[PDB]
């Protein structure tokens, strides 16, 4: 029922640089646009994508510096739209709105390019306060022993927000602009393995498991 | 018989200690009597047990001058030496995993909502597994072997022995809301010491040490 | 470990060693036969079957745990027919003797890695979620 | 843990390995991964037992490749390296005497008619003393220690070892239908487990490895 | 007078005994004494008769100790000394081409499904070619010669040897459900011994000796 026959190699592939580090599609917005709403924020964290989110989870410490790769796309119901993907570090107030003045800002990073140009590409470096990124966090965020503070969320751990404004946004033609986020990790050092999760999710901002059932993972012979 | 500072404590070492990760911990303005054996309450390990959990800079944060200088002090580093005896006749039988979990994460079965402070921060007392296959975590009790793992069987290997060094991604952290480490020692196979349960207790004696411990602001 | 680390890759292969745990009394004593049979052989029945393959006859009175070491071995999915290896296999050599004071069950616990000779090479998602 | 060619057996030797005679067993046409160990079906050592045996050539003309060279071969020459194991708690008690008897002519009481093919030739199966203290033998059980023999005593001494060289009166001999060998567990004090006979097996396990075997004719 | 292991085969070599692409065969946990010619049953090569082909793993399963092992063991690795002769007078005459197709995947003529594994698998018995001429293959017996090839005539060369490497794109193989070589003996040109038909037979007789032999799992 099988012919494999493997000879030995080396361990090139099995590296965890070559694990992590390659380009995965995290986010896929997307906005209409018809006859003041409808900009991108997305906050970034590795738990939005459930292959890639358990990948991570694989280890506790892991620091990497991210290539985020915007892909856009056009709908119509070409033109040539122009597009800005800003880049807000942790701590400034997100663009309220599309016509917002924290888009006129001199101190965010952004990029400006077109559908028609090759996809963006920013490297944000190792962006944390703590020298590592923890996937887990057994802890609290605040003092407060309130309901109010989350369970197990490092605020350290926070890599910023990317908010991308479509500028030609009022056009004669009604459409839907569709934006494709890639994250590819770079100079991956990991810390700590952990046990290989196996239910699975509910929210990012949590852990539980709902149930292959809860009693038994491996289907009973 | 092994003591740290003015407490001791008499041990049934055999083989090795092994070290967490093999790091023997170490500290590197901040910085002492305080690094003494902690033996904390007695635990019933009985034949429909599930499993126990202390989050060790949780679990003293209340106990003698480690416990004040943790509530005077804002920060802290230390490593730690958990010693686990589970204390049997040769007639018992079972299987203890003790599993040193880092940053384990506490997950409920079947609700939206996180655990709460309540839930998560037991101090002394130590947690109870609901879900003791599944580490409450989303894992595998069978996968749990990737932490920091060793085995009391009751039969040849009647104590264990971790050694953890400052697993964090910072030089220095908080012990009031944050756990490094979380000690779980997990009945595996359930204790049958069939003496027509004359005394099913069969207790389990947790033993904290806080080695190499400083901390930052008077 | 081996199983979902191996699962992200579909190209595989390396020896084993699988560490079998006895979680009985101190007293209580007995012998088992453990036997692997390597791939397309058909899995043992019978003692006599696993008596002449490759055995270890693991006995608890002396040693609490005993280790086997699984050469080499291969296999991959890459139409779908799966694939198949050999298997291990463990019959009762003796009675289980226990004195009046340890109970007549017992438990055994499995263990498993991978040597330094294991290889993943070709990386695929895994179905697992 | 002893372990010929391919398969391997656990030990609990404690004191030299015994050769039959001081003679190590060694080959000298004729001359090969069969020298492996064979055990051989456990056998349950009730307080009414009487005695078992096993003709070594006889017991292994049907186990595995050993097997197929000796129906193949019409000659052999091998050595014999019998392991006895007496599985017991420390509560039970008793004594197992093993005698390997050079040519043990098996002898039937009250009969004139000497024992046929069916009831010498055992097998893997192996024999049953109808009289114990005779040996089938016309001889005394008081002088069975002549033989090469050794002690299993529950107590100290819970295994035994004989290391059985070529004993013929020509450099090589037939398995098909001649027995060198005879390695025989007798029962000296009957088995006294006395907890309430809650398991009153206590069951013997033989391993027999032929060493420095050789044969004529493929 | 060639001789491998136990079994001899005469010959009649006059000529330098080609390796099939200069390589002599050797091989390189895995891997004693089936190196020995086997000689499979004689062939009528009959006037109107067409072509034979051998494919030697299916050849050699069934045959002695090489089969044994490769019923038993799961991989193989083995080359082939293949020795050809055509027995006639002097007064007989035609041409025999010996040819070693390396993957010789059988075509049927005129029909979408592709050859079963009864159709491919003779075994011992070997195969018949349908259309000599196209090989089975949709090739051409005119291009037949690219590969490991050789001619019996039956005017001076009355005998072919061929010696196979070890030729497949993996170190080791199955043996049960793969043919590495196919060993073709096809008529060239009509046998015409036109002595009233006296004896039509001038059988083939093929001899394959499995090389350098090693097999993976007991």
């Amino acid at each position: 029922q099988t012919r494999t026959v493997i000879n030995m190699h080396g361990t090139a592939e099995c590296l965890v640089e070559n694990f992590l580090g390659r380009s995965a599609l995290v986010c896929m917005r997307s906005f209409e646009y018809k006859n003041q709403k409808n900009f991108f924020i997305w906050t970034l964290n590795t738990r939005e994508l459930v292959q890639i989110r358990r990948k991570m989870e694989l280890f506790t410490y892991l620091r990497f510096d991210t290539e985020i790769t915007i892909v856009p796309t056009l709908r119509l119901f070409l033109p040539n739209l122009t597009l800005q993907a800003m880049y807000v570090p942790t701590g400034a107030r997100k663009p309220s709105s599309q016509d917002s003045f924290e888009w006129q800002s001199a101190c965010n990073p952004s990029v400006f390019f077109k559908i028609n140009d090759p996809p963006a590409r920013l490297t944000i470096p190792f962006m944390s306060i703590n020298s590592a990124y923890a996937n887990f966090y057994d802890g609290f965020a605040g003092f407060e022993k309130k309901a109010t503070v989350l369970y197990g969320i490092n605020p350290a751990n926070t890599m910023g927000n990317l908010c991308l404004r479509v500028v030609n946004s009022y056009q004669p033609v009604q459409y839907t602009l569709t934006v494709r986020v890639y994250m590819k990790p770079k100079h991956i050092k990991a810390w700590a393995p952990r046990a290989p999760r196996t239910m699975p999710y509910t929210n990012i901002l949590n852990n539980n498991y709902a149930g292959n059932a809860p009693t038994a993972i491996v289907s009973h012979r | 018989q092994l003591k740290l500072g003015n407490s001791s404590i008499v041990t049934q070492e055999a083989a090795n200690i092994c070290c967490a990760y093999g790091e023997w911990p170490t500290y590197l303005k901040p910085t002492t009597s305080t690094d003494r054996f902690y033996t904390l309450k007695s635990k019933k390990w009985e034949s429909n047990s599930t499993g126990w959990w202390w989050k060790l800079p949780d679990a003293l944060n209340q106990i003698g001058m480690f416990g004040q200088n943790v509530q005077y002090h804002y920060l802290y580093r230390s490593g730690f030496l958990c010693h686990v005896q589970c204390n049997a006749t040769k007639f018992h039988q079972g299987t203890l995993l003790i599993v040193a979990i880092p940053e384990h994460q506490i997950g409920k079965k079947g609700t939206g909502t996180s655990a709460s402070f309540a839930e998560v921060m037991k101090g002394a007392e130590g947690g109870v597994f609901e879900q003791p296959y599944l580490l409450d975590d989303g894992t595998s009790l069978a996968c749990a072997l990737v932490y920091p793992h060793q085995w009391i069987n009751l039969r040849t290997n009647n104590s264990a022995t971790i050694v953890l060094p400052w697993m964090n991604s910072a030089p220095m952290d908080f012990a009031l809301r944050h756990n490094n480490w979380t000690l779980a020692v997990i009945p595996v196979c359930p204790l049958a010491g069939g003496t027509g349960n004359t005394n099913t207790y069969v207790p389990i004696t947790i033993s904290i040490a806080p080695m190499c411990a400083e901390y930052n602001g008077l | 470990l081996l199983g979902n680390i191996s699962r992200y890759y579909t190209h595989w292969s390396g020896s084993l060693e699988m560490t079998f745990m006895f979680c009985g009394s101190f007293m209580t004593t007995g012998k088992l036969i453990i036997c692997y049979t390597p791939p397309g052989g058909s899995s043992p029945t019978d003692r006599m079957q696993a008596m002449l393959a490759t055995h270890v006859v693991w006995d608890f009175g002396l040693q609490s745990s005993i280790t086997i070491i699984i050469p080499w071995i291969s296999g991959s999915h890459y139409k779908a027919i799966n694939a198949n290896v050999g298997y291990v296999t463990c019959f009762m050599q003796t009675n289980l003797v226990a004195p009046v004071g340890a109970a007549d069950q017992c438990y055994i616990v499995g263990m498993v890695a991978a040597k330094k000779d294991f290889n993943l090479r070709l990386m695929r998602d895994s179905p697992d979620i």
